[PDB]
């Protein structure tokens, strides 16, 4: 199957570097186009360019003209974007995407990559079980920087009656919480352990919720 | 470059109703048989979607609930049956030219029968109160309309103070909202009082739900 | 048939 490998996220000094990965397989690389995307949380999408693997011919929005170089390394199957400068205004999530046919339609993407472009400590989350026909538990993340988070419940098998809130900023720390609604019967009965990433730390924390 | 104007900017459609969304381009994206014209769905947290490509195609998978129309500057987003998952951000995109240019989205929000809040409160966990912290959480789930608000009481006496709220977009299953209040104290303070109350007002009743513990 | 540039290239009937 087709896959854009992209990391979770990136910290960056403001002026500093950053170059942006975003490795392809399940199809010969040298196929298609793989294109750049530009995206702050709540708004919309603004494209920044693309490569051609079989060639490294480029193409790029005049508007990044002087932020955005694109490259590739045809033997790790990736291709790069580097960001000249980076600014606040740079933090954004940063999609990968490879076209269906030709250089046209955006059938396969990354998951992302959120930059956040800020002097702070990389701080990883404290997660605390929050325990009390249906009951509800809950996580929470706290303390966290910079952005993102992933939480999931019982390593992905509860996926249904969920609901991860977006995080809230305060201090230069995010903090988030998750809940879950499973049958009365399941719990205590059956272990609940909410799992935790936070990818810019390298971080993964499980934390089963146990009653008081 | 090719300015893409959708419109309009949201709509609300029941769930069995009609959501119809516009795309138009600054200049033509046709040439010979080919309409270079795109959709995606995006919800939050994920990339987008491709749904309809060159105009008129479906992607493999998309339903055939999803169709897309128009030539030239004028573009349409038709959704058949609207369901729940529908509930989503739809994007138009050219690839006519160099420099891509997305539309500015539109954001398709589903309604729906009212539903009350499902209310739970959580007092800080022990590992918490051992690093010096206190928060105290309550969760406000599955409810419609969107618009609700959280009173915090401790000891009964209304609380302002370290209260952080966060809100869901519309779930894709049940057409819900849902919010999280979390009320951060230290343990001292946590200490010095008893009762922990969480009180939701939403249209539903015209008596807030309470939810409440005591330490101890 | 014609060829349209959108920057790679189509061969359109």
């Amino acid at each position: 199957e087709v896959q854009l490998q992209q990391p979770g996220a990136e910290l960056v000094r403001p002026g500093g570097s950053v170059k942006l990965s975003c490795k392809a397989s399940g199809y010969s690389f040298t196929t298609y186009w793989m294109n750049w995307v530009k995206q702050r949380p709540g708004q919309g999408l603004e494209w920044i360019g693309m490569i051609q693997p079989s060639d490294s011919e480029t193409r790029l929005n005049q508007k990044f003209k002087d932020k955005a170089t694109l490259t590739l390394d045809r033997s790790s199957s990736t291709v790069y974007m580097q960001l000249s400068s980076p600014t606040s205004d740079d933090s954004a999530v940063y999609y990968c995407a490879r076209t269906g046919r030709g250089d046209a339609w955006l059938t396969y993407w990354g998951q992302g990559t959120s930059v956040t472009v800020s002097s702070a400590k990389t701080t990883p989350p404290s997660v605390y079980p929050l325990a009390p026909s249906m009951v509800t538990l809950g996580c929470l993340v706290k303390g966290y920087f910079p952005e993102p988070v992933t939480v999931t419940w019982n390593s992905g098998s509860l996926s249904s009656g969920v609901h991860t809130f977006p995080a809230v900023l305060q201090s230069d720390l995010y903090t988030l919480s998750s809940s879950v609604t499973v049958p009365s019967s399941t719990w205590p009965s059956e272990t609940v352990t909410c799992n935790v990433a936070h990818p810019a730390s390298s971080t993964k924390v499980d934390k089963k919720i146990v009653p008081r | 470059n090719i300015v893409l104007t959708q419109s309009p900017v949201s709509l609300a459609v029941s769930l069995g109703q009609r959501a119809t969304i516009s795309c138009r381009a600054s200049k033509s994206v046709s040439t010979s048989g080919y309409s270079y014209m795109h959709w995606y769905q995006q919800k939050p947290g994920q990339p987008p979607r491709l749904l309809l490509y060159l105009g008129s195609n479906l992607e493999s998978g998309v339903p055939a609930r999803f169709s897309g129309s128009g030539s030239g500057t004028d573009f349409t987003l038709n959704i058949h049956p609207v369901e729940e998952e529908d509930a989503a951000t739809y994007y138009c995109q050219h690839i006519r030219e160099l420099t891509r240019s997305f539309g500015g989205g539109t954001k398709l929000e589903i309604k729906r029968a009212d539903a009350a809040p499902t209310v739970s409160i959580f007092p800080p966990s022990s590992e918490q109160l051992t690093s010096g912290g206190a928060s105290v959480v309550c969760f406000l789930n599955n409810f419609y309309p969107k618009d609700i608000n959280v009173k915090w009481k401790i000891d009964g006496s209304e609380r302002q103070n370290g209260v952080l709220n966060s809100w869901t977009d519309q779930d894709s299953k049940d057409s819900t909202y849902s919010m999280s209040s979390t009320l951060t104290l230290t343990k001292d303070e946590y200490e010095r009082h008893n009762s922990y109350t969480c009180e939701a007002t939403h249209k539903t009743s015209t008596s807030p739900i309470v939810k409440s513990f005591n330490r101890n | 048939c014609q060829l349209i540039n959108t920057n790679g290239s189509w061969h359109i009937c």
